[PDB]
C-alpha cells in the first residue's frame, strides 16, 4: 500500500528506517517514525512540529533515555513494531477519511496521534504536546494551505 | 508494506 | 510479498 | 501472502535468494526460483525433478551461460523480476485451483510452467523436459503420496 504514499511520506519512512539504524535499535516504532517525521523537513508534518514546540534533538535524547542507543548497529531493512505498524494503517485510515487518496506526512502524523499508545505518544506528551492538539492542529493546517 | 522499509 | 525475501 | 507457504516452500524462496547471491545477480528470476527448489530437497519438487531428469549443477552451468555471473555480489535483499513476481502469483493460483490452501514447493513448481514465458522454462526445456510434462507429472505426484 506504500504506493499511496506521497514522496515526503516515503521519505519520512527510509528517514525513520536511517534514524533507528543509527541509533542501534532493532525495530521501527512509533518514536522513529516521528523522528523521520521531523528529519523530512520541506512538507507539513515537520513544519507542524516545529510550531508545537517540538524539535529533533529533544525526541533524539528522550528515545535515548526511554530507549538508548544498542550495543551493535543492525544492517538491512529494520521491521516495525506491531506499533508502527498500526500507525502507517490508521495514517492510510485517516487520509481515506479526510477525502484523500495518497497518504502524505500530515497523514502519518494523524495515524501516529490516533495510536496514542505506544512510544511516540509518551514522547510527545513528555515533550510539551497533546494528540487531540496536534491532531485539530494540523487538521487546521489541511485548512491553512 | 507492512513488515519493513518501504515493503 | 510480493517484491523481495519474503515480503 | 507469503504466510500461506510451507515451511518447505519458504525454504525454497530462501534459497532462490542465495542462489542469485553467490551467482552475483541483482535480480531474483525464474530460474533462481527452480534453482531453490532443486537446492531444498526433502520436499515434492526437488525429487521430481530429480526424477524427470534434471539437476542442480545443469541449470547452475545454464544460467552462468544465458547469464553468468555478475562482477560484483549484493548485498540485502534482492528483488524478484517481474517473470518471478507472476510465478509466485501463479504458485497462489494452481494451490487453489487444485484445492489445497497452504503452497507447498509442488504449487511453486506449477506456477512456474504456468508462465512458461521465461528463463525458467527456456532452461527446462534445453535440459530435457516439457511444460505440461513436469505438470501433469507433478499433478500425478500429488496424486502418488
Amino acid at each position: 500500500m506504500f504506493e499511496r504514499f506521497t514522496d515526503r511520506a516515503r521519505r519520512v519512512v527510509v528517514l525513520a528506517q536511517e534514524e533507528a539504524r543509527m541509533l542501534n535499535h532493532n525495530y521501527i516504532g512509533t518514536e522513529h517514525i516521528l523522528l523521520g517525521l521531523i528529519h523530512e523537513g520541506e512538507g507539513v508534518a515537520a513544519k507542524s512540529l516545529e510550531s508545537l514546540g517540538i524539535s529533533l534533538e529533544g525526541v533524539r535524547s528522550q528515545v535515548e533515555e526511554i530507549i538508548g542507543q544498542g550495543q551493535q548497529a543492525p544492517s538491512g531493512h529494520i521491521p516495525f513494531t506491531p506499533r508502527a505498524k498500526k500507525v502507517l494503517e490508521l495514517s492510510l485510515r485517516e487520509a481515506l477519511q479526510l477525502g484523500h487518496n495518497y497518504i502524505g506526512t500530515e497523514h502519518i502524523l494523524l495515524g501516529l496521534i490516533r495510536e496514542g499508545e505506544g512510544v511516540a505518544a509518551q514522547v510527545l506528551v513528555k515533550l510539551g504536546a497533546e494528540l487531540t492538539r496536534v491532531r485539530q492542529q494540523v487538521i487546521q493546517l489541511l485548512s491553512g494551505y | 508494506w507492512l513488515a519493513l522499509a518501504l515493503a
